[PDB]
């Protein structure tokens, strides 16, 4: 099997800045047999570049392609928000057909502190004996952020479901949903639940406490 | 699993280029340009080449390569009912092998007689001559030129023959040249395409070396420019002429090699995913480009003659072997360093016929090799058992009535025989097998399906194209005649017998296959028309 | 113009078999070859199988070879994929693409159909409304949320007020833990947009036929 590896896997570029992504094959591939695909978030992959130099229908001329043998590269002249997607190369030189690792292109923006919103277990939750606290961190950059769950004064680790929204096309920010799931029997055990967000934007973690009162 | 493949595919290219480029390129195409509307002939030529010629040539190369088997097995694999086409195609080349190698022998016989600084065909004072002899080509058939007499009176001794019924004594000086050719063929085709594809590097590429030497030789000659005028000066009046579109259609068809099963055999040795279509038009272009280039090589010497040698242009410019073995050498003898041009020229004629005969014989071997496992593992004994059959019968062409035997097979052996063969080839592939399946096959080979253009030509253009030639062929038909000698009614009947002998297989093998398959009609039909899959 | 619609797929127990179909329209189907390209939950593109125009040439990846059978209907313009003895690794969204010219790659893709191979039983989500803390002082724009927890399999349709207000709405992706998905959605309206108006989290889980709306005051 011809293995097509791409890089980087995750690439950040601000609008208008030039970008170059590469696809390197374990085996040599005919320059006419290699193709590129753009898959936008939650969208079906679309043919972007075929025969390695050739743009597809509707593809802006800002896009380009090059390379040969086991080394090919897709390049964007001036990147735009529209261009934020995951790009997959391909080889038809021989079967089985293979796709590249993919290059996820993400727009870079100004660092923005997250809006951290802590929510208590619902009244309809503890019925089954379940209790799960959710902590929302919304509209922030860069992507990576670490929530810290603290019951009383001591941090808790086990039983935390983190969920990350893909970068939105509006403000180009991210969001994170942390869910600390506990038991209703153990829920009443501790009075004060606190989740804090350690982020690049501030040396001071964003803290949100709470209690039944 | 499992078949031998071409070494470098430049083996295949040069093997197919070599097969496609032969004496017809030199002695025919240029004549047709002079004959029809000068360079304006290129218009109907190109058109007939694009719609009619290449699509058929493309077909065979793509067809043979895909099925990966010899001509017979190929049609046995494709449409078992029409497998007779494979049979018909192979023995068509089997027939040609008898009279064809004679031209190469002639080339070698001239190559042998060409060692001297005094060339024998420039003289009217020799032993074989006639009071009617001229220094150069004349209008009156009664009076042959000096170079014409040498060919007719000395080499062939054709005057000794009153016709085909009298072959006369064998010329053993000629038979030596014939055998010398077969020895070249046998050792070229000995180990198969492995040796074959390697040999074509000379035979195919040598002529281009010589062509350059002669092209440079001619264009430097006085009045050389005048020859190109008789060559390329367009009369578009011919474009409207129906006969010109026929000559264009005929030439483009016979210039390329479809119908002999050679392309089927040659391309079959290709890698499965090797691009054919690229090779198809590349080979085709090189073939036509060769003739075009050779055209200058010919008429450059003719303009020289009409200028320096004071000869009517219509007298010197001629088709067939007359141009190569008489007209051209006649001018060479007048040229300084004549022996050089002569030696390389005749060596070129041999090299032009050699790589061609390789393909032809290859088509028989490969077709039989795939059909019969015995001769496949038996080979090099087969080509002997084959070429031995050739040379033994080849002595008939080494006789004094040699050309009379040659000219008979020339107009018959590959006849309308190939026309109706290729027609059934195009029809069996486009309709019987289907274009849907065919384009599907190529896509699985080269990676992409043939353009809408190619499919159309195979289905419609080609059949009418061949029909256009086959009809106009029978419309201008005349009993076989050469010079003042008209072939007897029995001689023609044998020629047609040879022509039918091939094509008769198609229906014959069709009935043989029908009779061999059980079930009702519609059942017996589809089973015979069902492709080798699975 | 060209439209590739892919159907079938869903939950299938390991070892089981499932049939997929791609409805092709806007082009002559018998002319273009088709290929099934699947993408795992990890966003890994893998060519599964290709079928030619007439469908007499079939190629399978070493992964699914012999387990999958790719069929074709040129009359009805339908590309199928016949799966057998499915595997947990075979979980992914399968795509229908053409697929004809190798040098041009795949020009048109379908919407895709999702296949999930798991032993886990289908469970309905428990939708939990998230009301902000009662502490002072309320900000310029308060965030509300909806927690969809412990549901299998994907997908789930979560909108706000029947998909009316999309402004400042973050619906987080599901996260598989112990064979169950937990999803959540955040929405930020103005301080007085709620609870002055009606803000409710509606959840759609077609798998278990769970359709639920949640409207809650800060009780
Ligand atoms: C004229 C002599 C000197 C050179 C040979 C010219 C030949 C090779 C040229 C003339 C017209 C050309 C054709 C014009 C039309 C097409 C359509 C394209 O989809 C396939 C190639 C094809 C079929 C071309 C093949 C090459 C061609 C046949
Ligand atoms: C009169 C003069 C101009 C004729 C000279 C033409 C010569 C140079 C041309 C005519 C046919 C050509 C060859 C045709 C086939 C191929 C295929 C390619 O894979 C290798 C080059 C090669 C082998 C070409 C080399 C150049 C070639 C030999
Ligand atoms: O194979 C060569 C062939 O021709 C020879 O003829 C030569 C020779 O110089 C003379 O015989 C004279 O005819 O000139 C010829 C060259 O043009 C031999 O004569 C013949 O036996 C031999 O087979
Ligand atoms: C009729 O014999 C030929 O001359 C054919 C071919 C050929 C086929 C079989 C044999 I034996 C020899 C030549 C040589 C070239 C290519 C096609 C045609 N010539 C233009
Ligand atoms: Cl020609
Ligand atoms: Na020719
Ligand atoms: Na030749």
């Amino acid at each position: 099997e011809n293995v097509l590896t791409q890089s980087p896997a995750i690439m950040s570029t601000s609008p208008g800045e030039k970008v170059t992504m590469t696809c390197r094959a374990s085996s040599s591939v005919g320059s006419s047999y290699l193709h590129w695909y753009q898959q936008k978030s939650g969208a079906s992959p679309k043919l972007w570049i075929y025969s390695t130099s050739n743009l597809a229908s509707g593809v802006p001329a800002r896009f380009s392609g090059s390379g040969s043998g086991t080394s090919y590269s897709l390049t964007i002249s001036s990147v735009e928000a529209e261009d934020a997607a995951t790009y997959y190369c391909q080889q038809f030189s021989g079967y089985p057909l293979t796709f590249g690792s993919g290059t996820k292109l993400e727009m870079k923006r100004a660092d923005a502190a997250p809006t951290v919103s802590i929510f208590p277990p619902s009244s309809e939750q503890l019925t089954s004996g379940g209790a799960s606290v959710v902590c929302f961190l919304n509209n922030f950059y860069p992507k990576d952020i670490n929530v810290k769950w603290k019951i009383d004064g001591s941090e808790r680790q086990n039983g935390v479901l983190n969920s990350w929204t893909d970068q939105d096309s509006k403000d180009s920010t991210y969001s994170m949903s942390s869910t600390l799931t506990l038991t209703k029997d153990e829920y009443e055990r501790h009075n004060s639940y606190t989740c804090e967000a350690t982020h690049k934007t501030s040396t001071s973690p964003i803290v949100k406490s709470f209690n039944r009162n | 699993d499992e078949r031998e493949t071409w070494s470098g595919k430049v083996d295949f290219l040069l093997s197919v280029i070599g097969f496609a480029v032969d004496l017809a390129n030199v002695w025919r195409f240029p004549y047709l340009c002079y004959k029809n509307g000068g360079g304006a002939f290129l218009v109907p030529y190109g058109i007939m080449l694009a719609v009619g010629g290449i699509p058929l040539f493309y077909m065979e190369l793509a067809l043979g390569q895909h099925n990966r088997k010899g001509a017979i097995t190929c049609w046995g694999r494709l449409v078992p009912l029409f497998k007779g086409i494979g049979y018909a195609v192979v023995l068509i080349a089997f027939y040609v092998d008898f009279y064809y190698n004679v031209i190469i022998a002639w080339s070698l016989r001239f190559f042998f007689a060409s060692f001297t600084n005094s060339l024998p065909w420039t003289s009217c004072n020799n032993i074989w001559n006639t009071p009617n002899c001229r220094p150069f080509e004349g209008h009156v058939e009664g009076f042959q030129s000096a170079a014409s007499e040498y060919f007719n009176r000395y080499i062939l001794e054709l005057n000794r023959s009153e016709g085909i019924h009298d072959l006369g004594a064998i010329k053993w000086d000629m038979a030596l040249c014939l055998l010398i050719v077969y020895l070249i063929c046998y050792f070229s085709l000995w180990k198969g395409i492995s040796t074959s594809g390697k040999v074509v590097w000379f035979t195919a590429l040598f002529p281009y070396a010589v062509l350059l030497i002669l092209l440079i030789r001619g264009l430097t000659l006085p009045g050389s420019f005048l020859g190109i005028q008789y060559y390329l000066t367009p009369n578009f009046s011919a474009i409207y002429k129906a006969e010109v579109w026929v000559d264009a259609a005929t030439q483009v068809f016979f210039s390329l090699g479809p119908g002999f099963g050679v392309l089927l055999a040659y391309a079959s040795y290709n890698k499965y995913h090797n691009n054919v279509y690229k090779d198809a038009l590349l080979t085709s272009f090189i073939n036509s480009a060769t003739s075009f280039i050779a055209g200058f090589v010919i008429f450059s010497v003719l303009g020289y003659m009409a200028h320096t040698l004071g000869v009517r242009i219509e007298d010197v410019a001629t088709e067939g072997p007359g141009l190569v073995f008489v007209v051209y050498p006649a001018a060479i003898a007048t040229m300084p360093a004549s022996t050089f041009w002569a030696l390389i020229f005749f060596m070129m004629l041999a090299t032009l016929g050699l790589d061609s005969s390789f393909g032809g014989s290859e088509a028989i071997i490969t077709a039989l090799s795939d059909e019969f496992p015995k001769i496949k593992r038996n080979r090099e004994l087969f080509v002997a058992g084959l070429f031995s059959l050739y040379f033994v019968v080849g002595l008939a062409s080494c006789t004094q009535g040699g050309f009379y035997f040659f000219h008979l097979l020339d107009r018959y052996a590959a006849g309308y025989s190939i026309l109706v063969a290729v027609f059934f080839e195009a029809i069996a592939v486009s309709w019987i097998y289907g274009t849907n399946r065919f384009s599907e096959d190529i896509r699985d080979m080269i990676g992409f399906p043939p353009g809408r253009y190619w499919q159309v030509c195979w289905r419609f253009v080609a059949p009418i194209f061949l029909l256009f030639i086959t009809v106009y062929g029978l419309i201008g038909y005349e009993p076989l005649t050469y010079a003042d000698y008209v072939y007897p009614s029995w001689a023609n009947a044998l020629g047609w017998c040879i022509a039918g002998s091939s094509v008769v297989m198609i229906p014959a093998v069709a009935i043989f296959k029908l009779l061999s398959t059980p079930g009702s009609l519609r059942q017996r039909f589809t089973i015979l028309t069902t492709p080798w899959r699975d | 113009e060209v439209q590739l619609v892919e159907s079938g797929g869903g939950l299938v127990k390991p070892g089981g078999s499932l049939k997929l179909s791609c409805a092709a329209s806007g082009f002559t189907f018998s002319s273009y070859a088709m290929s099934w390209v699947r993408q795992s939950p990890e966003k890994r593109l893998e060519w599964v199988a290709e079928i030619s125009s007439g469908g007499r040439y079939i190629y399978y990846s070493d992964t699914v070879t012999g387990r999958f059978t790719i069929s074709r209907d040129n009359a009805r313009n339908i590309l199928h994929l016949e799966m057998s003895s499915l595997r947990s690794e075979d979980t992914a969204m399968y795509y229908c693409a053409r697929g004809e010219v190798r040098q041009r790659g795949f020009d048109y893709w379908g919407q895709g159909t999702t296949l999930t191979v798991s032993s886990a039983k289908t469970t309905a989500p428990s939708v939990y409304p998230l009301a902000p803390v009662c502490g002072d002082t309320t900000g310029s724009s308060v965030t509300l949320g909806c927690l969809v927890k412990g549901y299998f399999p994907e997908p789930v349709t979560l909108t706000w007020n029947s998909g009316s207000l999309s402004s400042g709405v973050h619906t987080f992706p599901a996260v598989l833990q112990s064979d169950l998905y937990t999803l959540s959605s955040s929405v930020t309206v103005t301080s007085s947009t709620w609870p002055s108006q009606s803000i409710t989290c509606n959840v759609a889980h077609p798998a278990s036929s769970t359709k639920v709306d949640k409207k809650i005051e800060p009780r």
